[PDB]
This record gives structure tokens, sequence and C-alpha cells, in this order.
């Protein structure tokens, strides 16, 4: 098996009021995310004769 | 860990694996060769 | 968190920097292209209708 990694989709910001300039809300919101993978195989394929 | 805000998919991007390899104790083989051998050339 | 950087094969440093940033401009790309009034600029669309 052979595994990579997928980056994940995008976030977005957040707009503050102004009166809440001075409180801890002036940061805003969060963004957060996690990966993901994928996955490969493999089949077999064969034949035969005879002389 | 998924604490942080970014995490990672699974523990397999979390490990090592080792290729050491390692065994436990034996028993130790005494009786079969202390008795003298006697070669043959026929039945 | 500090016990994550340690915890992991990879850095995971970049790729907050990178969704922080994208996250801005895709905020800001939308807040313009439809964006209400409260407290955000007001969007095309939203000025349109209100013309």
């Amino acid at each position: 098996i052979l595994t990579m990694l997928v980056e994940p989709d995008a976030g977005r910001a957040t707009w503050v009021a102004a009166s809440a300039y001075g409180s801890d809300n002036t940061t805003g919101s969060e963004v957060t995310g996690a990966l993901t993978e994928i996955h490969f195989s493999t089949y077999k394929l064969a034949a035969k004769s005879f002389i | 860990n998924q604490s942080s805000s970014v995490e990672v998919s699974s523990e397999s991007y979390e490990t090592i694996f080792s290729q050491r390899i390692i065994r436990d104790l034996q028993k130790e083989l005494v009786v079969g060769a202390l008795f003298e051998e006697l070669p043959m050339s026929s039945k | 968190t500090d016990e994550t950087e340690e915890d992991a094969i990879f850095s995971l440093l970049p790729l907050l920097r990178k969704r922080l940033i994208e996250a801005h401009a895709v905020s800001i790309e939308e807040a313009f292209m439809t964006g209400d009034g409260s407290g955000k600029p007001k969007g095309l669309l939203t000025l349109a209708s209100e013309d």
C-alpha cells in the first residue's frame, strides 16, 4: 500500500464591531482544520500456455 | 493529539515503526550433542 | 499547543500560517461580494438590491 496526505479545506475570519475594541473580542474567531489520507493497491494478471 | 487548532490524520503519522527485532529467552540444549557419533556407510 | 509540535513527525506551523492568511482573503472577498451592512461592508449585491 501507499499513503499520502490531503490538505484540508479553507476557513474564514470574522468582522468585529468597533464597539468591542476594548474587550477581548477584538481578536475575533478561530480557524481549525485537520488532514486526511488516501491509499493505493494493485491486482495480479497472469496467463499460461504449453508447447 | 487533537488538542491544538491543527491536527494530523491518524496515529500512523504520529508513530515510529522500528525495524529492530527482539526475542525472549530460550531453552538451552544439552543432550543432543554429548554422545559420540558413529558414522555408517550402509543400512 | 507546545505538546503537539513535539508529538508529530513533521512540522505544523506553515499550515497554520497559510490557513490564517487564506482565511483572511476568503472572508474579505466574500464580504465584498455579498456582505451585509451591519458591522460589515455592504456587498455589491446588497447595494444593487437596496438601490
